[PDB]
């Protein structure tokens, strides 16, 4: 695995020696050079992983989000280019020295096979996301916003940690691979209803689950283009997998702890989705979006069997590249409008149609269009669900109902009708922006064609 | 000239490829193509085997 | 339908159930209850698949209807003399089961005058 | 594709021969089809099988006793 | 190449409400005292071709003439060549 | 937004708003792609009354239907073989109870 | 003599049958003056800042920041916990899920039963 | 369920089509009660008989739609009743056409839609069903008749109402083919696949003669 | 459209209003020609019927009345044009209306073909380039104090002078511009 | 065709009627699939034995692959790591294994349905009853596992169920 | 569509037309510049009944507010050529 | 062997391709139309053949 650690941390001396006008060409070249390398790692067993040694391993859960993980770097580089032209070079020299930091910190999470150097690696990403939303961020609101983004998370994670080091004084390890084989069931006691709350809210934060989801529309809205792509595609997924990996020490607790958070689930899908309905700006929309898809997935996590596995792992990963292609979709309007308004910059297909083209693509995975993997995650949760019990399709329902409204809402408002008279600074639309769209849409459209490669250890 | 280019180029070459792809790959494989046994009526004869299915029981036709 | 009118304005029990025909002895009516015979075997009737519904006591002339038309199928206007011999067993059929209903019905009228009959004479 | 047509301002517009005979030629097939179904097949609206008089059938064929033997 | 002739308007004295309902029209006014100024305008309307009107039975029997020809003709061939 | 003036020449003709004037709180969801609260030839409660009364009547008519079907003077259609026992579901190792139909 | 026309919500009432407006006064028409005179200010201002060769960009209305900001980020400090907002959040926040527990629990612990039972018939039923 | 919600559907649809002043919606509402009427076939458990119906469906529905298209085009994008006026002889392929869609719509007997509907009808009367369900399936046929009336009447026979310059034409070949290849359909194509196809219900071989004929009299 | 609407409607385009709708819904009523001018009349000899009526009280009890008797018999699908703000090809070409400014951001080898078209256009945005410093300023000494009274404008008193703010009525992009 | 082994996937012999044409005029069917060899198959075959020829050039072999039995998890040591290891890549294959059977049975019930045409419900039924039993085999061997099933589980749901069949059939013995 | 380009030849033609038509006007009278009010001595119904002939004439209805101000026919020629962009 | 698979398989195929010929040359002229239509007329005479199988 050092294969690709090893790269990414040469990343940075290459950063740092070069020249202050090639920084993004050779960044950019090497960032896919190691998504290259990385495509590897998809290679799995049906047994049980693929140990590369005592410190990292690798599994069909963690193999398509350390993909997805490397991929997402050159896309965040291509769409972070425009907007700080008028930065200094040292400045640029470093916000590409946070996102490599970050890239590095997630590939190192996802294999991490003991629990603690998880917790560590799972709480180093948090420096380098605070600092990007609160150093290179246009609003006022940004340093409200990180706090959120900090203290929210921190709150979850610190009786995480208490768990974890209390379960190695009772087991010994915290190896995954022990903790899988040595595990044993946790007795109904308040003992062990707290150290179930304390190893699930952690991870329950950070999906979010609805109530706990309040410092996602802020961190999404007041970050910066590669912020939020990096927060909506990979961070969102950090508590999924975590949830995937301690579960199998919670059962059979989880059969009735689940209630409290499927129901918080089951109705913020609902609420959330709803919240998308009336929404003024952009960013505030493709965030709710975000807590939706997330609530399924948490849904699915919590019902606990292989058909709700491979439809969290799915659309995990589905979602991961909408919400960051959606993004990219609202930042190009918003450099041109500098108004992040959905209302006011209107009939965009007449003036800008190939962007139309993309928005239509992007609004029809969001809205899970068969047949592609949005809905092949959509539909084994929903399966899943109805095996659980039979009244969750109405909710399951709503929600799908709900969930195609807004997306055409999205794609109308801004797409059609006819454009704003006052706004003659419309400008074609950059060779940049057209490769950043087509780089998140194709790998849609090509993993609909190999589906078990992103289904997860239990297809 | 151009109906004739036309059925070549967008019949004939992809029935080719159907054909083909159907009837050295698809039928490789057990249980892929499967089809409705043909009806099976008195009096028929069958390639295989040449037997002759026997006829009805005379039934008094009247009207 | 007049039936309906019949049954559902005058009295129920006067006219027989669809549902739950019939309501008296296959034998009630007279001694010989000749049994009606059946032309096709399991063998052919099931080589010629059919369907479920088409496999009644007409179902012989059907065989000849199928064997004629995939026989002469360029000129699907050949055999129209197997097409009215099974129209005439569904009629004949049809007017068995009419048959049926009308008996069950007057079966009714006589056993409901009985027992008003016997009430009457126990009555006086 | 076709001819040239003008427009005419509050008269009647120009006809073709062509679309007058053929929509005649049409409706005259239409016509000449009901006709030729009807005479060659009539039972399909008439019907071909009588319909049965239920009151008309004897009690000899219905298996009914004269109300005292059963 | 389009509809580019100079197309003429006809003359204004062509239309006359004479022959149409409009007259009734008048009339029932002008029993109560009234008139129609624009009845003159619409005469087109009545005037040319559109002077003979087709009714319901008469649009549904549109060609039932050369159909029942046909027919009898095809009848006739049939008859003469079965009775042979 | 729907009732407002169609012939006016508005900033945004689309949307029928004028820049600088109070915006609705509501606005987004009186777009003319939503609810309209345009008058009516007939009032609401009028219709309100009329729908109702011709869905119940409906239900309640095919409730009745269903209390009182339809059907022709016929029995039950005869089935040959036990009332094609074997090829119904199957089972040949019971050896049904066999029902022989009456000629008539 | 005819039938009247009942307004509601979602069927306002029409300008023609608005009796206000036909109760005209003095100082009706001055309102209505002074009404079309903001309105032809503001329509100056905007076709003035509208048809400038100069201005190439967009023309920042207050009116939509304002509908934004409102909509949004001025709600917070203007809350205020009453009865009318602590029964209202009670109800919409707790109410649904407490309901759709109830209903879950009760059906799940039906299903329950009747396998303890033996009476459920999954046959056929592999995938979960 | 399946036979209420088609009977409801039918009846209320073409009510709602008895009235209307756009053409387009006029033959809309009617393809949604030919729907329903395909749904109360299938309630009474006749698939193949409903799938026969969705095939001349589509024929003489598809011609129907492409000559209000025609007249459209024609009149300047107008779409309303109430200004057409004479084309029984202003426009006679389309008037010919949209006749005889109108004449296989209802049934009229040896056309495309006489041997999908009228067994439709027959086999709806000879089932144990609703009664309210049959009544409204005899209604349907009634209004399906009327509202055709009112199209050929509003659309073809009065005077002209449209604006006075008339620009009508009929002379492409692209019309004229695509029309009267659906116009060959629905005369012939009934027939064709009727006699065609292997018989897959059993017959309703004996009607009483009210019965038999009751399409016709409600039509 | 073309006109800035007033303060108010005075009785007489309320009357005026109130005919031309009544008019139309009895078209929308009488479908044929014959009918419609017969009722057409008829209604224009009720309408007249208190033309020369004096008092204001009265005349405002009246067309009062006469909209609730509107209200009841308006044909719930009147008639409208295909182009009306209710027809069925109202807004149907407002998706091929195309901005001039777009034109600014043609490739050079987009402009190099229709090369006239542009000479024309550089003249065309010469020619509001110096008449806009005419026009701010004729603005400004005729507008009265205070702000507009009213949203009409001026037209051009001088030689040389365009009427103010032009350039987006003349550049309208057209009716059917495809 | 060799590419499959018959007895796994069973075909009845599929006797097919012989033409008995009834009239002298001549089919479309016939004539429309004459051409459709003359023209298709011709060729399609032509280009299949230069592809065989040229792959019959260069013949190469690849290998199943064997696996040996090992010690499932009954006869593991409590906390003896290496043998629980060895016992659950063991279970895993064989899970993989029965899957792969309940799908074998599932195509050749699917096959027998499209097959029987009209008479599916009679003739399907020795399919049906053998799908029956592989899904009852199934569904006590694997269900209700959850998505961290292990063979301890499965161990245990079996252990569960033999101790509610003893305890059955020793009190309806003494009964 | 396959519309013919009208003109303002055509247009000035078709108002006269329709004009000449009104039997409440003498034809020999109205001119293109011929007031309505005071020349042809109109009421303000007759204006409203001519801008509905106007409207039924050319297919399109003209807005109230701008139909008020109509006074000649060749201000009526000129709205028309203006909103139907007609260049000669 | 067995033409029905084939031109049943056949006539579907084939009604995509000028889905794939919609970003060549003959896109961005006027014959696309008459290409689509010619398309769709020889996949309809392509699929009569199965029906007359079938019949
Ligand atoms: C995760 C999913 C989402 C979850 C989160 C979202 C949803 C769940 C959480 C959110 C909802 C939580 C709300 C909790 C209630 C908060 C109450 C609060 O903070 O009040 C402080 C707030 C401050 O006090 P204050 O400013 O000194 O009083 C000024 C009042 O206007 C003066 O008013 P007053 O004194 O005339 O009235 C008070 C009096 C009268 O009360 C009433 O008016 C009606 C009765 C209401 C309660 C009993 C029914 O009290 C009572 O009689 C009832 C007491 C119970 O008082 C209130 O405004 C509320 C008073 C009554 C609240 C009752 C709420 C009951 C809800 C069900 C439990
Ligand atoms: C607009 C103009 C178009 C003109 C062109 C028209 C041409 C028509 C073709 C268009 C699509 C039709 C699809 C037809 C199928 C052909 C391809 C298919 O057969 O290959 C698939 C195989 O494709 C791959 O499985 C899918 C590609 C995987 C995509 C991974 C992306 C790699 C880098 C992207 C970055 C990662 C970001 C996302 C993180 C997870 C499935 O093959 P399969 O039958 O199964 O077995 C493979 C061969 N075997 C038998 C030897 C085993
Ligand atoms: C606000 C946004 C959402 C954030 C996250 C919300 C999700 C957190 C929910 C926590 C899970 C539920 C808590 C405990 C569940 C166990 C079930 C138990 O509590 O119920 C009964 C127990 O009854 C009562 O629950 C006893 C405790 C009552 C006190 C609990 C506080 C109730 C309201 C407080 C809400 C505060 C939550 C939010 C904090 C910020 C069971 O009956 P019993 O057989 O006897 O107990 C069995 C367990 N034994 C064997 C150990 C004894
Ligand atoms: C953004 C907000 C999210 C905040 C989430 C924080 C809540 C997490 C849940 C509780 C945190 C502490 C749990 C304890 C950590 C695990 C330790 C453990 O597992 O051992 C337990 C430890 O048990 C405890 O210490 C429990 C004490 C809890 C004190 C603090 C309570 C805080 C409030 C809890 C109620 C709220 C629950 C839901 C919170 C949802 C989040 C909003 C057993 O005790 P032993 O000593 O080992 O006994 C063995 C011999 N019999
Ligand atoms: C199908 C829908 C149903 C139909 C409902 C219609 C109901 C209408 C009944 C009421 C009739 C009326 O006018 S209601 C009576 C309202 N009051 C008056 O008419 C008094 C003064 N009239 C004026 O001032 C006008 O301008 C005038 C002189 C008319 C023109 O003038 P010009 O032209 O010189 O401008």
């Amino acid at each position: 695995m050092l294969k690709i650690i090893i790269p990414t941390t040469m990343l940075l001396p290459m950063t740092w020696m070069s020249k202050h006008n090639m920084i993004w060409i050779n960044a950019t070249v090497h960032s896919l050079l190691i998504s290259l390398i990385s495509l590897s790692l998809l290679n799995q067993l049906g047994e049980n992983s693929l140990n590369f040694s005592l410190t990292f391993f690798s599994d069909s859960l963690s193999a398509p989000l350390l993909v997805l993980t490397t991929w997402l770097l050159p896309l965040m580089l291509m769409a972070s280019q425009s907007h700080l032209s008028k930065e200094t070079t040292t400045r640029k020299k470093l916000y590409i020295t946070m996102l490599i930091l970050l890239q590095l910190f997630l590939i190192m999470t996802f294999t991490a096979t003991e629990l603690i150097l998880f917790y560590i690696l799972f709480e180093a990403t948090l420096v380098p996301t605070l600092i990007i939303i609160t150093r290179w961020g246009n609003q006022t609101e940004r340093l409200n916003a990180g706090l959120y983004f900090l203290f929210y998370t921190l709150a979850g994670s610190l009786p995480l940690l208490v768990a974890l080091v209390y379960i190695q004084n009772t087991t010994g390890s915290l190896n995954f691979l022990i903790i899988h084989y040595w595990s044993h069931p946790l007795s109904n006691s308040w003992s062990n209803i707290f150290m179930w709350l304390a190893c699930i809210m952690a991870f329950m934060v950070k999906m979010p689950l609805y109530g706990l989801h309040l410092w996602l529309p802020k961190a999404h809205v007041e970050a910066p283009i590669a912020g939020s792509m990096v927060l909506a595609a990979v961070l969102l997924k950090l508590g999924g997998y975590g949830m995937m990996r301690i579960t199998t020490i919670l059962n059979p607790l989880t059969n009735y702890m689940a209630y409290p958070f499927l129901m918080l689930s089951m109705w913020g899908m609902i609420m959330t989705s709803s919240i998308c309905l009336r929404q003024t700006d952009l960013k505030s929309l493709i965030a709710y979006s975000s807590v939706s898809h997330m609530a399924l997935v948490i849904v699915a996590i919590m019902i606990q069997t292989p058909w709700s596995f491979m439809g969290a792992t799915a659309l995990m990963i589905a979602h991961g590249l909408t919400s960051s292609m959606l993004f990219c979709l609202a930042n190009t309007n918003y450099e041109r409008v500098h108004s992040r308004t959905m209302i006011l910059a209107r009939g965009l297909q007449t003036l800008l149609p190939l962007m139309a083209t993309w928005w239509l693509v992007a609004s029809l995975t969001n809205l899970a269009l068969p047949p592609s993997i949005n809905l092949i995650g959509e539909l084994f949760i929903i399966t899943a669900s109805f095996s659980w019990s039979n009244i969750t399709i109405i909710l399951m329902g709503m929600n799908m109902m709900i969930t195609a409204l807004y997306s055409l809402y999205m794609l109308i408002t801004t797409q059609r009708g006819k454009y704003t008279h006052h706004i003659n600074n419309i400008k074609p639309s950059f060779t940049r922006e057209n490769a950043l769209m087509a780089l998140h849409i194709l790998p849609l459209l090509l993993l609909t064609l190999n589906p078990k490669m992103i289904l997860g250890p239990l297809y | 000239y151009r109906h004739s280019i036309f059925a070549v180029t967008h019949v004939l070459i992809p029935v080719w490829i159907i054909h083909y792809y159907l009837k050295y790959h698809v039928t490789a494989k057990p249980y892929t193509v499967v089809e409705r046994k043909p009806r099976i009526f008195p009096g028929d004869t069958i390639l295989e085997t040449g037997e002759v299915i026997p006829l009805m029981k005379e039934f008094p036709d009247q009207h | 339908g007049a039936h309906l009118a019949r049954r559902y304005l005058g009295d129920a029990s006067k006219e027989p159930d669809p549902l739950r025909m019939p309501t008296f002895p296959p034998d009630y009516g007279f001694p010989e209850r000749k049994e009606r015979e059946m032309v096709a075997t399991q063998q052919e009737m099931n080589d010629a698949q059919l369907m479920l519904q088409q496999r009644d006591y007409c179902a012989h002339y059907l065989i000849q209807l199928l064997k004629c038309k995939r026989d002469s199928f360029p000129n699907f206007l050949a055999c129209k003399h197997e097409q009215h011999d099974w129209d005439y067993c569904e009629h004949l059929d049809y007017v068995k089961r009419m048959k049926e209903f009308e008996r069950e019905r007057r079966l009714l009228q006589r056993k409901k005058r009985r027992e008003q009959r016997e009430a009457e004479m126990a009555r006086g | 594709g076709g001819v040239h047509i003008e427009p005419r301002y509050r008269q009647f517009p120009q006809l073709t021969r062509s679309q007058l005979i053929q929509a005649e030629f049409f409706s005259a097939t239409m016509w000449f089809w009901i006709l030729w179904r009807f005479w060659h097949d009539s039972d399909a609206v008439l019907g071909h099988f009588p319909y049965p008089d239920p009151s008309q059938w004897t009690d000899e064929e219905l298996g009914i006793l004269p109300d005292d033997e059963d | 190449e389009h509809g580019h002739s100079k197309m003429e308007l006809p003359d204004y004295k062509q239309w006359k409400i004479e022959g149409t309902p409009l007259e009734t029209v008048q009339e029932k006014l002008a029993a109560r005292g009234l008139r129609d100024p624009w009845g003159r305008n619409e005469a087109w309307r009545y005037s040319g071709g559109f002077a003979n009107n087709v009714s319901f039975v008469g649009a549904l029997l549109k060609g039932f003439k050369w159909g029942f020809a046909a027919f009898v003709v095809a009848v006739g061939a049939e008859y003469y060549l079965e009775s042979q | 937004q729907q009732e407002r003036d169609p012939w006016y020449d508005w900033d945004h003709p689309d949307l029928r708003l004028n820049w600088g004037e109070p915006i609705h709180w509501d606005l987004d969801m009186y777009i003319r792609n939503r609810v309209d609260t345009s008058p009516t030839p007939v009032s609401w409660n009028t219709m309100c009354k009329h729908l109702f009364g011709f869905v119940a009547f409906m239900l309640f008519m095919f409730w009745v239907g269903e209390i009182y079907p339809s059907y022709q003077p016929v029995g039950p259609k005869q089935y040959p073989y036990n009332d094609l026992y074997l090829e119904r579901g199957g089972d040949p190792t019971k050896e049904p109870e066999p029902v022989v139909h009456y000629e008539i | 003599s005819f039938p009247k026309y009942k307004p509601s919500r979602l069927a306002t009432l029409p300008a023609t049958l608005d009796p206000a407006e036909y109760d005209i006064s003095p100082e009706t028409r001055k309102a209505q003056a002074e009404r079309l005179a903001i309105r032809s200010r503001l329509k100056r201002e905007y076709l003035l800042q509208y048809n400038d060769p100069n201005r190439l960009g967009v023309i920042e209305d207050p009116a939509l920041i304002r509908w934004t900001y409102a909509r949004s980020a001025n709600i917070y400090p203007n809350f205020r916990p009453t009865p009318k907002t602590s029964l209202l959040g009670a109800l919409f926040g707790i109410g649904p899920l407490f309901f759709w527990y109830y209903v879950f629990k009760t059906d799940r612990d039906k299903k329950e039963k009747l396998i303890q039972e033996g009476k459920l018939d999954q046959t056929f039923n592999i995938s979960y | 369920m399946t036979l209420c919600l088609g009977a409801i559907t039918t009846l209320f649809t073409a009510l709602c089509a008895i009235t209307q002043n756009d053409i387009k919606k006029i033959v809309a509402f009617s393809t949604s009660s030919q729907l329903g009427l395909m749904m109360v076939t299938i309630g009474i458990n006749q698939p193949h008989l409903a799938f026969l119906h969705i095939c001349m469906h589509a024929f003489f529905k598809a011609m129907l739609f492409m000559c209000s298209g025609s007249i459209i085009h024609s009149l300047n994008d107008e779409q309303d009743i109430r200004k057409m006026g004479g084309l029984y002889k202003a426009m006679p392929f389309t008037t010919t056409a949209l006749i005889i869609g109108s004449l296989a719509l209802t049934g009229m007997p040896y056309l495309t839609g006489f041997y999908s509907k009228d067994l439709i009808i027959e086999a709806v009367n000879m089932s144990y069903t609703n009664a309210w369900a049959l009544l409204m399936t005899l209604i349907a046929t009634s209004l399906t008749a009327a509202y055709s009336t009112r199209i050929i009447f509003f659309a073809f026979l009065g005077k002209p109402r449209f604006p006075p310059l008339v620009l009508i034409n009929e002379n492409n070949p692209l019309l004229i083919n695509s029309i009267k290849r659906l116009l060959i359909g629905s005369i012939f194509a009934g027939f064709i696949i009727s006699n065609n196809i292997p018989p897959m219900t059993v017959p309703n071989t004996t009607m009483p003669l009210y019965m038999k004929m009751t399409a016709l009299i409600v039509t | 459209a073309f006109s800035a609407p007033a303060a108010y409607l005075t009785h007489q385009q309320k009357v005026l209003r109130l005919y031309k709708r009544a008019l139309r819904h009895l078209e929308s009523w009488c479908v044929h020609r014959d009918k419609y001018r017969y009722f057409a009349c008829l209604m224009r000899a009720r309408f007249d019927e208190h033309k020369n009526e004096k008092d204001m009280v009265k005349a405002t009890q009246l067309l009062r009345q006469a909209e609730e008797e509107f209200w009841y018999g308006q044909h719930p699908q009147p008639y409208i044009f295909p182009e009306s703000p209710g027809g069925t090809s109202y807004e149907r070409y407002e998706c091929y209306k195309v901005p001039e400014w777009c034109l600014d951001d043609w490739h050079p080898s987009e402009k190099a073909m229709y090369p006239d078209y542009f000479a024309k256009r550089e003249q065309w945005k010469r020619l509001r380039r110096e008449s806009w410093e005419r026009e701010v300023k004729q603005l400004q000494e005729e507008t009265p104090p205070g702000g507009p009274r009213t949203e009409a404008l001026p037209p051009a008193r001088k030689e040389g002078d365009l009427p103010p703010l032009w350039w987006h009525i003349v550049t309208r992009p057209r009716e059917r511009p495809m | 065709p060799d590419s499959w082994d018959k007895d796994v996937y069973p075909e009845p012999p599929r006797r097919t009627p012989a033409p008995a044409p009834q009239t002298s005029l001549p089919n479309p069917v016939t004539y429309l699939t004459k051409i459709f060899d003359l023209l298709v198959d011709r060729p399609v075959t032509l280009a299949r034995e230069f592809i065989e020829q040229q792959h019959a050039k260069n013949r190469y072999y690849y290998y199943h692959r064997e696996f040996r039995r090992v010690p499932d998890i009954t006869e593991c040591e409590e906390k003896d790591i290496l043998c629980m290891f060895e016992a659950e890549m063991q279970w895993r294959r064989d899970y993989k294994v029965d899957q792969e059977i309940v799908n074998i049975i599932q195509e050749r019930l699917k096959a027998c349905q499209q097959r029987e045409g009209e008479s599916y419900r009679q003739n399907c039924a020795k399919e049906l009853e053998q799908f029956t039993q592989v899904s009852k085999a199934f569904q006590d061997r694997y269900s209700d596992l959850g998505a961290h099933y292990s063979a301890r589980k499965c161990l245990a749901k079996q252990k569960q169920r033999m101790l509610a069949e003893r305890k059955a059939a020793k009190e309806a013995a003494a009964a | 569509s396959d519309a013919p380009p009208l003109t303002l030849e055509a247009i000035k033609d078709r108002v006269l037309y329709v004009l000449k038509l009104y039997d409440k006007i003498d034809p020999e009278k109205l001119s293109v510049n011929s007031h309505f009010m005071k020349d042809l001595g109109l009421d303000s119904l007759d204006q409203v009944e001519i801008i509905m002939a106007m409207e039924d004439e050319f297919g399109f209805e003209i807005p109230d507010i701008d139909a008020e101000k109509l006074m000649c026919p060749q201000e009526i020629v000129d709205y028309i050529a203006d909103k139907k962009d007609v260049y000669e | 062997m067995n033409p029905f698979a084939s031109l049943t398989l056949t006539t579907l195929t084939i009604l995509t391709i000028p889905i794939m010929m919609s970003n060549s040359n003959i896109y961005k002229t006027n014959l696309y139309p008459n290409y689509v239509k010619t398309t769709v007329s020889y996949a309809f005479t392509l699929s009569l053949v199965p029906l007359l199988m079938f019949m």
